[PDB]
C-alpha cells in the first residue's frame, strides 16, 4: 500500500511556518486521513482493501425504491437519484429486474416535460441537468421501453430553446448559465442522435473561453479553474471533436496537479481539500486527454497506465471513502449520499481500468473483488450501454422539423 | 402576514381558514414509486398546495407568500422560484424589499445555484448593484472561497464596470490567506480585464509580488500556478532572468513546485530554440526523474510522460 508507506509520511504538509485558513484545514484533514492510513498498524491486523459490496447493494437498492425526508433537499434531483443510483449498482455489477427498471421507465416518463427534456420530479419544469439523468438513466436500463421514453423532437426543440448567440446554453428558461449546460446538452443530444448541423455551432468555442491562467476550466469565462466544471467542458469538446480547441497540455498540468501527494484523492481546485467525489470529476478527466493526446498522434503516452496514480486514488476510496453502513463519501467524518457513492464507485472504476487502442491493463488495489464493471469517461455510464444506445437512436433521423 | 416556518406556531396550510377554498394537489409519482422521498408532513402540506396554485396559475399575493415557505423547504426548487419570479412582476412586489428577503436566505444558503441567479435577476431589473460588492464581502468573509459569490462579484463587476477598488479587495484578501486560490484568479480577472499584463511595469510589479510570495511561503501553490499562468503567455524562456533567479531559491525556498518551474522552463527553451539544447534537455530530463522518483512520485506517470516526450522531441 502506497498510502502505507513510510516514505509517505514525507508527503505531509509544510505550511512553512505560516499558518492560514486553508493551511490548516488542510492539516486537519490530513491528520485525519493519517490516523485511517495507521488504523492497521495500531490494531495489528493486516489491511484488507475491500470494496464492501453487499453493504453498498443493500443501500443503493433500497434507495431506489424509497427515502427518507432527508432527501428532501433533493426533491428538484429525482431523475439525479434514479441515474446515482442505477449507475452505482451497474459499476457494482447487479442487476435491474425488468419490474424495476420498468418503474423507473415510468416515473422518468412523469418527469418528462410537454415540451422536452426532464424536469427534476413529476410535473417540474425541465432543466438540463435532471434531463442529462434522465437519459443516462435509461442508457443504462437499455430496453426498447426505456428508449421509447424520450421525445426526441420536443428534447431538440428543447436545446434550440436554451441555445444562447454565444455558444452557450442555458440550464432551464429563465436559468444559469455554466459549462454543465455545453455538457448536459452534448451527452443527450449525442446519445439520442438530435444533433443538427447548428445546434453546437460556438459551443466550443464559448467552452474555449472557460479555460484559464491555470490550465483548467471555470463554470463561465473568468471563473476560477474547477474540476466538475473542466470534466464537463472537457467531455462536451470531445463529444463535438473540438478537444483541440483547449490547451490540452495546461489543462494536463492543472488535472494531474489536483491529485493530492498525502491523501492520494484528488482535490477540486488549487488549495481546497480532497473529495471523493473527484475521484471521477478530475480522475476522469485523464482517460479523455488520453484519447485527444493519441489522437494527436502523441508518441509517448503510456500503454498501460493513466496519468495520475491509480493505485493512491483507489487506496483513498477504499480506506477512507466507504460508510461501515453501505454507502461511499467525501472523506472521512462526512455523511454518505448517493452522490458520493456514484462517484467515488465512478472514480474507483476509471483508476482499475486502463485502455488505448489494443492495450488494455487493470490495476485493481485489495481483493480481485474489488474490480468494477468498466465505465464510459465521456457519458459516466457502461461502455456497453453507450454503444447500445447511440447504435439504437442512429436508426432514427435527425428531427428535421 | 409572514407567519414564519419556524414559527413556534405555524399552522399548516390545510389547518388555515384563508385556503380552504382551495383543494391540494398531490404529487403523481405513480402506482410504483421509485426513488421516493418519505416526506414530512409540513414539506408534503406546503407542496401539495404549490401545486395547486401553480396549475391554476393563482397570482395572488398568498400565492407569493406561499413559494416562500417551499423555497425554505427546498430552496433548490427552480420551479417555485420561476413562478416566484412570476409572481413578482405581476403582483408588482417592491424589489427592494425582495433583495433583503434574497440577502437573508443567500446567508442562509450561499451554496444554493437558485438564490444566487435570483439576486442576479433582481439587481438587472433594479439596475442597481449598489448593494453589491459589500453583500458578496460579507459572504466571502464566511467563506472566502465561496464559488457562486465570486461568480457573482465578476458579474456585477464586469455588468456595472466597477473595477476601481477590487484589486485592493484582492490584496486585502490575499493578506488574510496568500493560499486562497480563488483570490489569486480574481487578481488576474482584474488585472486582464483593465490594464493587461502587457504593460511591462504592470508585469514587473506582478511578477516581483508574485516572487515575494514564494519567499515567504514556498509550498503554496497558487503563487507558483500564478507566476507561471502570466509569464507562460509569452513562453517562459522569453525570461532569461528568471531560471537563474529560481536556480538561487534551490537551496533555500526548494519545493518541488520550483523543481516542477524549472522543467517547465527547459521545455520552452528547448521549443523555442535555446543554447546549450544536449544540455537542457538532460536537466530536464533529469529533474523529471527525481520528480518521477523521488520528490513528486504521486504525478510520476505525468513526469515521466513529460521524460519521453521530451525525448521524443528533442533528442
Ligand atoms: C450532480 C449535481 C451537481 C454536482 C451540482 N450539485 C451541487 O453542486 C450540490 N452540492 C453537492 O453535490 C456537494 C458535493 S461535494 C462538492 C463537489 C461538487 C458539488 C462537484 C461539482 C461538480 C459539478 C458542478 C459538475 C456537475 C455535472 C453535471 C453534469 C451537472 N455536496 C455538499 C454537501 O457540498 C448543491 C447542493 C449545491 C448541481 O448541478 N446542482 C444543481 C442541479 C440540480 S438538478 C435540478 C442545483 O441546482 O443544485
Ligand atoms: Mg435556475
Ligand atoms: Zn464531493
Amino acid at each position: 500500500l502506497y498510502s502505507l508507506r513510510p516514505e509517505h509520511a514525507r508527503e505531509r504538509l509544510q505550511d512553512d511556518s505560516v499558518e492560514t485558513v486553508t493551511s490548516i484545514e488542510q492539516a486537519k484533514v490530513e491528520e485525519k486521513i493519517q490516523e485511517v492510513f495507521s488504523s492497521y498498524k495500531f490494531n495489528h491486523l493486516v489491511p484488507r482493501l475491500v470494496l464492501q459490496r453487499e453493504k453498498h447493494f443493500h443501500y443503493l437498492k433500497r434507495g431506489l425504491r424509497q427515502l427518507t425526508d432527508a432527501y428532501e433537499c433533493l426533491d428538484a434531483s429525482r431523475p439525479w437519484l434514479c441515474y446515482w443510483i442505477l449507475h452505482s449498482l451497474e459499476l457494482l455489477d447487479e442487476p435491474i429486474p425488468q419490474i424495476v427498471a420498468t418503474d423507473v421507465c415510468q416515473f422518468l416518463e412523469l418527469c418528462q416535460s410537454p415540451d422536452g427534456g426532464f424536469g427534476g420530479g413529476p410535473g417540474q419544469y425541465p432543466h438540463l441537468a435532471p434531463t442529462y439523468a434522465a437519459v443516462n438513466a435509461l442508457c443504462i436500463i437499455g430496453t426498447e421501453e426505456a428508449y421509447n421514453v424520450i421525445n426526441r423532437e420536443k428534447l431538440l426543440q428543447y436545446l434550440y430553446s436554451l441555445k444562447q448567440p454565444d455558444g452557450s446554453f442555458l440550464m432551464h428558461v429563465g436559468g444559469e448559465v455554466d459549462v454543465r449546460s455545453a455538457y448536459c446538452a452534448a451527452s443527450v443530444a449525442s446519445l439520442t442522435n438530435i444533433i443538427t448541423p447548428d445546434l453546437f455551432e460556438g459551443t466550443a468555442e464559448w467552452i474555449a473561453r472557460c479555460q484559464n491562467w491555470e490550465g483548467g476550466i471555470g463554470g463561465v469565462p473568468g471563473m476560477e479553474a474547477h474540476g466538475g466544471y473542466t470534466f464537463c467542458g472537457l467531455a462536451a469538446l470531445v463529444i463535438l471533436k473540438k478537444e483541440r480547441s483547449l490547451n490540452l497540455k495546461s489543462l494536463l498540468q492543472w488535472v494531474t496537479s489536483r491529485q493530492m501527494r498525502f491523501e492520494g484523492g484528488f482535490q477540486g481546485r488549487c488549495n481546497k481539500l480532497v473529495d471523493g467525489c473527484y475521484s471521477f470529476w478530475q480522475a476522469g478527466l485523464l482517460p479523455l486527454l488520453h484519447r485527444a493526446l493519441h489522437a494527436q498522434g502523441d508518441p509517448a503516452l503510456s500503454m498501460s497506465h493513466w496519468m495520475f496514480h491509480q493505485q493512491a486514488l483507489q487506496e483513498y476510496i477504499l480506506m477512507c471513502c466507504q460508510c461501515p453502513a453501505g454507502g461511499l463519501l467525501d472523506k472521512p467524518g462526512k455523511s454518505r449520499d448517493f452522490y458520493h457513492t456514484c462517484y467515488c464507485l465512478s472514480g474507483l472504476s476509471i483508476a482499475q481500468h486502463f485502455g488505448s487502442g489494443a492495450m488494455l491493463h487493470d490495476v485493481v488495489m485489495g481483493v480481485p473483488e474489488n474490480v468494477l464493471q468498466p465505465t464510459h469517461p465521456v457519458y459516466n455510464i457502461g461502455p456497453d450501454k453507450v454503444i447500445q444506445a447511440t447504435t439504437h437512436f442512429l436508426q432514427k433521423p435527425v428531427p428535421g422539423f | 402576514g409572514f407567519l414564519s416556518l419556524d414559527s413556534p406556531t405555524y399552522v399548516l396550510y390545510r389547518d388555515r381558514a384563508e385556503w380552504a377554498d382551495i383543494d391540494p394537489v398531490p404529487q403523481n409519482d405513480g402506482p410504483s414509486p421509485v426513488v421516493q422521498i418519505i416526506y414530512s408532513e409540513k414539506f408534503r402540506d406546503v407542496y401539495d398546495y404549490f401545486r395547486a396554485v401553480l396549475q391554476r396559475d393563482e397570482r395572488s399575493e398568498r400565492a407569493f407568500k406561499l413559494t416562500r415557505d417551499a423555497i425554505e423547504l427546498n430552496a433548490a426548487n427552480y420551479t417555485v422560484w420561476h413562478f416566484r419570479r412570476v409572481l413578482l412582476r405581476s403582483l408588482q412586489k417592491d424589489l427592494q424589499e425582495e433583495m433583503n428577503y434574497i440577502t437573508a436566505i443567500i446567508e442562509e444558503q450561499p451554496k444554493n445555484y437558485q438564490v444566487w441567479h435570483h439576486r442576479r435577476v433582481l439587481v438587472e431589473w433594479l439596475k442597481d448593484p449598489s448593494q453589491e460588492l459589500e453583500f458578496i464581502a460579507d459572504i466571502l468573509n464566511q467563506d472566502a472561497k465561496n464559488y457562486h459569490a465570486w461568480q457573482h462579484r465578476q458579474w456585477v463587476i464586469q455588468e456595472f464596470r466597477l473595477w476601481d477598488n477590487e484589486l485592493q479587495y484582492v490584496d486585502q484578501l490575499l493578506k488574510e490567506d496568500v493560499r486562497n486560490n480563488s483570490v489569486w484568479n480574481q487578481r488576474h480577472f482584474v488585472i486582464s480585464n483593465t490594464t493587461g499584463y502587457s504593460d511591462r511595469a504592470v508585469l514587473e510589479r506582478e511578477v516581483q509580488y508574485t516572487l515575494e510570495m514564494i519567499k515567504l511561503v514556498p509550498h503554496n501553490e497558487s503563487a507558483w500556478n500564478y507566476l507561471k499562468g502570466i509569464l507562460q503567455d509569452r513562453g517562459l524562456s522569453r525570461y532569461p532572468n528568471l531560471l537563474n533567479q529560481l536556480l538561487d531559491l534551490q537551496p533555500s525556498h526548494s519545493s518541488p513546485y520550483l523543481i516542477a518551474f524549472l522543467v517547465d522552463i527547459y521545455e520552452d527553451m528547448l521549443e523555442n530554440q535555446c543554447d546549450n539544447k544536449e544540455d537542457i534537455l538532460n536537466k530536464a530530463l533529469e529533474l523529471c526523474e527525481i520528480l518521477a522518483k523521488e520528490k513528486d512520485t504521486i504525478r510520476k506517470e505525468y513526469w515521466r510522460y513529460i521524460g519521453r516526450s521530451l525525448q521524443s522531441k528533442h533528442s
